């Protein structure tokens, strides 16, 4: 647990890349398509990808991204606190 | 979900690949069948001879009988290794140069390095961590000391001589003739004899004995390893025999088995070995023994590499060269560049293109039959069970429809033979392999794929006729026109893959190059 | 700029050939991928060379997920937000 | 010997789908061996 | 259809590891192999009906691992080992042993 | 373990999750049976408390009149705590109950104190708690580790005292 | 032999169980999978201590299937013998080749070559047993067996023991 | 930018850490031109009749004249512009002005003028203090590297130097009040839009830049063959260039033709 960086000493970008966005959407779409509970008010949609986008819009995806520094340490960022461009 | 079986061993991922070399002890311990006969299959011509090249303990490739060692079908048996014992040690065709180089750098009698810590140049060489340069420098330095020094001047005082235990004998000069390593002794001029270097072919067993006498500090200094890479192992004593998976037999009919080249070469190796053995114990003259050893060395050398410089090529009974192991891996069509970096795939199509001005920028017209052949494994959930049920009822001869139904347990029901298009009731977690439907992402490309923008994602639209359809503005990134060009279509088979094709490689996102 | 920096990063001019890149310190399978396969394999065996399986070629040979873009990070579950709902 | 574990009918009726690399029971449609 | 080297390079340029892995292994040739945890070789004999796992050379019946690799990689490793070279597969957490 | 060859997996010094060295813990039939019974009844009490949260009798289980009543209580405990999917646990518990040398906690504590007052190896102590030997030489032969390590008079005294401590059924 | 050890396990939770009650599902999975199992590295898994004090680790969603894998550490009481161990047990079955003794959850077999000749097989007795001058061994008779070897498979461990020397048999 | 072994090839990708598709050609106006044109364009003086602001441009033009703090600020700005001219002429000794850079400031200003229906025939309500402080703060709010020790600070300033030079070149006080005639609302809008469009141009970690660079270099190499022999049209200019020259550069040949 020595690798983990304290929250105050986080020196990575506070925006989320396109790769992280695509990975998160894919994971959430798979979990929804495997009958996982939905955290938002579904309105007439039957596609897991669109419901994943909808959950992302209200920032309700309960996932955490771990970013690997080259030496081996890592930095943990919640999906709620990552700024997503539109 | 690979193997169609269950095992309790945990799944893990490869992290390191530590290379090395077999010791003969390892070849013996690993092997399960000491091959003994130059024949494969019995005199009844119905079963393989036990102890032959096709011993059942190694395994079988056929789909009816199972392996004797593990009792598994041909789709689960990896294959097990045999071994063959050699009468006399044989040089390995891939380390002749290294053997000679390390032979010239070590005394032929006392089995020790010609130098030690006293010399400054040895300190410089031992200061280098790079093994390759270290060995090259040590070779180019110590190739010129033909006599071992018994006493060396002390570093503190050049007038003081300290004995290093050297034997003081005279080392030869070694040259290579074909597969033979011939030495020449240049006797000292003070001996009174002429400066005629006596020539002799060095015996492999003597060289093996010399190498076996080297120590650990010299192990590290030369650039070898104690556990994995000892030099004594560079000379062959026992030859491992690969299982029949590596050399599969192609059977046209019940009694028509065309065997691989590798097994023919191995049979010849064993034949020569038994001939040399039966001449060895019969008290034959030395000339015949030398000739037989040369023949054995030739066969073992050309079994692995068949392109050796300055020798004839081992030919087949029809005149073609024998495809050795090296020729399997070295080519462009060999394993590395033909079966591990690029390979043929499933769920793909290839067809000519055309132009459609009514299609949107990022939409591709897919013919009907190509849409009826490729599929997608959709998961049954509360949101789709009605449409999926109607799709299953439709069958495989109608678009839209389905072609297979996978249960929770991994079993897969072919909808065509099972009358149960109108019978199967679907549950939560089953999978329907349905046709590709409008607005499914696909990957689409043209060869050669020179740059990033030549492989892009698209949304499907099912159309009649046999051509693909494209918008007339994407023909510039593809460098493609419509006078006969064919392009390739690849279908993703998951949700993560579909999201990657829709959020990374889409045509809208590839406009500013 | 990147090509030039790669070509002159070892203190000297390293040509883009086998002599320059296939004699580098990189992984064994990576180097044997092109034009000197069997000899590099022999030398790696004789010297007891250790491969680390971090480059693209080593993760393509072994059929795994290379750390390339979407594969550069790990996705993990946050229990606090899940319980909070 | 290759038999369907659900029909339990002897002798088993089996059809090989070469173009799909499958072995299929001709009664329940079950897929027995692949590739 | 051939998914060549140029295609692999283009997919690396885009940055889609999952598509690459699915195309390479799940769509062409996936294989499951039991490897020994001590010598790191493919010599382990497994009787799956009786779940009997044995390594003859090292006398091992506990440290045995399941790995998912292509089939051409297994062929390459066997052909390498048929010339007295040892490609010794190891696991991340095998340094403890 | 004739020569006390316990291997790495069962070393005398154990490294716990806290990282501190601890003496290896060995329990005989009585200690293990009491521990597992206590754990099972505690789990049953926790389950009942949880059920009451979502929405007296336990004193009779630990105090058993007879072996048969104890076995019936054990069966009820397994039905209400295990689910009946674990036959090996039932067999082990039956073996513990049928051949438990000591039923009361205080007597088991007395046996532990008597065996470990001399400071013998935990393996030997657990073996002596499991085995009832009439003579010191019988135990010494059946426990080769006890040879050369304990005086015969001390072993005879311990065995006689343990035999006296056995509660009549 | 009963011992306390520290164990760990990797458990995969299906995506359909992803809710606020995930800890309960993990606890149920652990209890239902681990208790009563047998591992050749640590013997039979008899019991798990401090059920309320189960240690947990953060999930790591697998990139291939979406099932969340968790690493769970705990302390457990397990049973495993060693070479040369002497254990009391109960006779299960009687045969001419020897006998079988249940000790804990395991079986140790003794072959007729591994007992002194004074013990003779009596088949006419009900049940058939071994009779000697002093010791008689039969069903439900406490018998001490010196375990000589053990064979470990995925789900069980068999043992072979000998009583060839003195002070062995009925107690 | 590193490789599989961890060796650093570049301490920053491209030396400024920008994506290759967020970069357009823009002209640095400080480099070129004679000293008289520079002085007329960028110098403002509140005490000399030669270089005053016409009061019909600034709403508070009457009262500001003769002030002291304002001329100190303008003097600091002019010193900064002079130093920028010296540095930029040190870098590009050829005197060229068009270079690729992020963010098209001209289009942002044109959008501000088109959206707010700015009428040039009326005085503007801006303040010299506000313009200068706003430009300086916007420079303070441009970030590519987010370390905390001095090394990362120096690296980040080195990265953003040239863009700060262009930004100072376009948003000078006289240019704002006399050439654009922006109001306060439009000025705030321009500053916010500039910051937002800059922050979206950084390169995304995880990008495989090696294969991108290799493809970019070697795609035109395929078409280079066609026009290699144009120098073949001059017989007395038999100098190797084209495919053979690139081959010799790559091989590091020790015997050039």
């Amino acid at each position: 647990k020595e690798k983990a960086i304290p929250k105050d000493q986080r020196a990575t970008t506070p925006y989320m890349t396109k790769y992280e966005r695509a990975r998160i959407l894919g994971t959430r779409a798979l979990q929804i398509s495997m009958n996982a509970p939905v955290f938002v008010d579904l309105e007439g949609e039957t596609d897991p990808l669109r419901i994943a986008m909808k959950e992302l819009a209200e920032k309700k995806i309960p996932l955490v991204i771990r970013r690997y520094l080259p030496d081996g340490s890592f930095e943990d960022w919640s999906v709620e606190e990552l700024i997503v461009d539109l | 979900m690979v193997g169609q079986q269950y095992s309790s061993a945990p799944l893990r991922t490869v992290k390191e690949v530590q290379f090395g070399l077999f010791s003969p002890e390892e070849v013996r311990a690993i092997s399960v069948a000491k091959i003994r006969f130059p024949e494969t299959m019995d005199e009844t011509q119905t079963r393989a001879k036990i102890g032959g090249l096709n011993d059942p303990r190694l395994g079988s490739i056929d789909r009816n009988l199972k392996c004797q060692t593990c009792q598994e079908g041909m789709n689960e048996c990896p294959g097990h290794f045999g071994h063959i014992d050699l009468a006399k040690p044989v040089f390995h065709v891939g380390f002749i140069a290294k053997i000679k180089k390390v032979c010239e750098c070590v005394c032929m009698h006392c089995g020790k390095l010609l130098l030690d810590e006293h010399n400054e140049l040895m300190r410089q060489a031992l200061a280098i961590k790079d093994s390759k340069k270290r060995f090259a420098a040590i070779w180019t330095l110590c190739k010129t000391k033909m006599v071992c020094e018994t006493d060396v001047p002390s570093e503190d005082d050049p007038t003081q001589l300290v004995s290093r235990g050297g034997c003081g004998n005279t080392q030869p000069t070694i040259r290579k003739d074909g597969l033979k390593l011939v030495g020449s002794w240049k006797k000292d001029r003070a001996t009174g004899d002429a400066d005629e270097p006596e020539l002799r072919v060095l015996s492999t067993e003597e060289i093996l004995n010399i190498f076996k006498h080297i120590s650990v500090k010299d192990f590290t200094s030369l650039g070898f390893n104690e556990v994995f890479s000892r030099p004594e192992w560079m000379i062959l004593t026992c030859l491992p025999v690969p299982p029949p998976p590596v050399r599969p037999s192609i059977s046209f009919n019940e009694s028509q088995r065309g065997e691989d080249d590798l097994t023919f070469k191995l049979a010849d190796i064993l034949k020569a070995n038994i001939s040399l053995e039966t001449l060895e114990h019969n008290g034959a003259p030395h000339h015949a023994i030398e000739e037989a050893e040369s023949l054995l060395q030739f066969h073992v050398a050309t079994y692995m590499d068949n392109d050796i410089a300055g020798q004839p090529q081992a030919l087949q009974k029809s005149g073609r060269p024998v495809k050795s192991i090296r020729a399997r891996l070295k080519g462009k069509e060999g394993r590395i560049r033909g079966n591990l970096m690029g390979k043929r795939v499933d769920f793909s199509a290839r067809t000519v293109i055309s132009g459609d001005p009514n299609l949107e920028l990022d939409q591709v017209g897919v013919p009907k039959s190509i849409a009826k052949t490729l599929t997608y494994p959709e998961v049954v959930t509360p949101y789709n069970i009605d449409r999926l049920t109607q799709l299953v009822r439709n069958g495989p001869n109608e678009h839209p429809g389905a072609k297979y139904v996978i249960r929770d347990s991994g079993d897969r029901i072919d909808l065509r033979y099972s009358k149960r298009a109108g019978d199967i009731q679907l549950q939560y977690g089953w999978k329907v392999e349905r046709h590709i439907m409008d607005n499914d992402p696909v990957l689409f490309n043209r060869q050669p794929s020179l740059h990033k923008m030549s492989m892009m994602a698209h949304r499907v639209k099912v159309i009649p006729y046999s051509t693909f359809r494209l918008n007339l503005s994407v023909t510039s990134p593809y460098n493609a026109d419509f006078d006969g060009d064919e392009m390739n279509l690849h279908v993703p088979q998951s949700e993560e893959t579909r999201a990657e094709l829709s959020q990374l490689c889409a045509v809208p996102l590839q406009i500013v190059s | 700029a990147l090509l030039v920096d790669v070509m002159t990063t070892q203190g000297g001019l390293t040509s883009v050939t086998r002599h320059g890149f296939n004699r580098s310190n990189t992984g064994a399978l990576m180097r044997c991928s092109f034009e000197e396969t069997v000899e590099i394999l022999f030398e790696a065996g004789a010297s007891a060379e250790l491969d680390d399986c971090r480059g693209v070629s080593e993760n393509v040979i072994l059929g795994q997920m290379a750390p390339i873009g979407t594969g550069a990070f790990d996705v993990m579950i946050d229990e606090e937000s899940l319980v909070k709902y | 010997v290759l038999t369907c574990p659900e029909c339990k009918v002897y002798p088993p009726k089996i059809v090989e789908r070469f173009s799909e690399g499958d072995v299929v029971c001709a009664l329940c449609g079950l897929v027995l061996s692949d590739k | 259809l051939r998914f060549g080297e140029m295609e692999r390079d283009c997919m690396i340029a885009h940055g889609a590891a999952s598509f690459l892995k699915e195309r390479l292994m799940e769509a062409s040739d996936a294989f499951r192999v039991h490897i020994c945890g001590i010598c790191g070789l493919m010599t382990v004999i497994a009787k799956l009906n009786h779940n009997q796992f044995e390594c003859k050379g090292c006398d091992n019946k506990i440290d045995i691992y399941q790995i998912h690799i292509p089939y051409a990689a297994k062929l390459l490793f066997q052909e390498l080992m048929a010339m007295n070279i040892t490609p010794r597969l190891y696991t991340d957490r095998s340094r403890d042993f | 373990a004739a020569t006390l060859q316990l291997g790495q997996e069962f070393q005398l010094k154990q490294i716990n999750h806290q990282g501190e060295e601890e003496e290896l813990i060995a329990l005989n039939l009585s200690e293990a049976r009491l521990v597992i019974k206590e754990a099972l009844v505690e789990r049953r009490r926790a389950f009942k408390r949880s059920q009451k949260k979502h929405k007296a009798d336990d004193d009779d289980f630990m105090h058993s009149e007879t072996r048969e009543k104890e076995l019936e209580s054990i069966d009820v405990l397994l039905e209400q705590t295990t689910g009946g999917n674990n036959k090996d646990l039932k067999n082990t518990m039956q073996y513990l109950t049928n051949f438990s040398r000591f039923r009361d906690q205080e007597t088991v504590g007395a046996v532990i104190q008597l065996l470990k007052s001399t400071g013998l190896h935990p393996f030997e102590v657990a073996q002596l708690g499991s085995l009832a030997c009439d003579t010191a030489d019988e135990a010494k032969t059946l426990i080769p580790s006890l040879n050369n390590k304990i005086s015969d008079d001390e072993l005879e005294r311990i065995l006689k005292e343990l035999s006296n401590l056995e509660t009549l059924y | 032999m009963f011992f306390i050890k520290d164990l760990s396990l990797n458990i995969t939770l299906h995506p359909s169980f992803f809710g606020p009650r995930m800890k309960q599902y993990l606890k149920t999975k652990l209890l239902e999978e681990v208790e009563g199992s047998c591992t050749g590295k640590f013997g039979y898994i008899l019991c798990v201590l401090d059920y309320d004090n189960i240690d947990i680790q953060r999930g790591r969603i697998l990139p291939t299937d979406g099932s969340a894998e968790f690493n769970v550490k705990y302390r457990a009481v397990v049973f495993k013998p060693f070479k040369g161990e002497v254990v009391d047990g109960t006779v299960v079955s009687c045969s001419q080749h020897g006998f079988e003794v249940q000790v804990g959850p395991m079986k140790v077999f003794v072959t007729k070559h591994l007992m002194p000749q004074d013990l003779t097989f009596n088949a006419g007795s009900n049940p058939p047993s071994y009779q000697s001058s002093e010791d008689v061994i039969t069903i439900k008779s406490r018998i001490r067996v010196k375990i000589e070897g053990c064979i470990s498979q995925v789900s069980s461990i068999h043992a072979i023991g000998s009583i060839k020397e003195d002070y062995l048999g009925a107690i | 930018t590193r490789n599989s072994l961890g060796n650093v090839i570049q301490f920053i990708y491209g030396e400024d850490g920008m994506d290759a598709a967020h970069i357009e050609k823009q002209s640095l106006d400080t480099i070129g031109g004679s000293d008289a044109a520079f002085e007329k364009r960028y110098r403002v003086d509140l005490l000399n009749t030669d270089h005053t602001l016409d009061p019909s441009l600034l709403e508070s033009g009457s009262e500001i004249l003769g002030d002291l703090k304002l001329q100190v600020l303008l003097d600091e700005e002019y010193k900064q512009l002079v130093k920028d001219r010296k540095f930029l002429r040190e870098v590009f000794v050829d005197g060229e002005a068009n270079w690729p850079l992020p963010v098209n400031i001209r289009r942002i200003i044109q959008n501000a003028q088109q959206t707010f229906h700015i009428d040039h025939t009326k005085p503007s309500d801006l303040t010299i203090k506000d313009i200068v402080l706003g430009v300086k703060d916007l420079q303070e709010n441009l970030l590519v590297l987010r370390g905390k020790n001095e090394i990362i600070q120096n690296a980040q300033r080195d990265a953003v130097t040239l863009f700060c030079c262009l930004l100072r070149s376009r948003l000078a006080t006289r240019r704002v009040l006399q050439e654009y005639r922006l109001t306060k609302q439009a000025f705030d809008w321009v500053l916010s839009n500039i910051e937002a469009q800059f922050l979206r141009s950084v390169v995304h970690p995880g990008e495989m830049v090696g294969v991108l660079a290799a493809q970019s270099i070697g795609e035109p190499a395929t078409q280079m063959t066609l026009n290699t022999f144009h120098f073949a049209g001059v017989a007395s200019k038999k100098v190797t260039s084209g495919v053979p020259r690139l081959k010799e550069i790559l091989n590091v040949a020790k015997n050039m033709k």
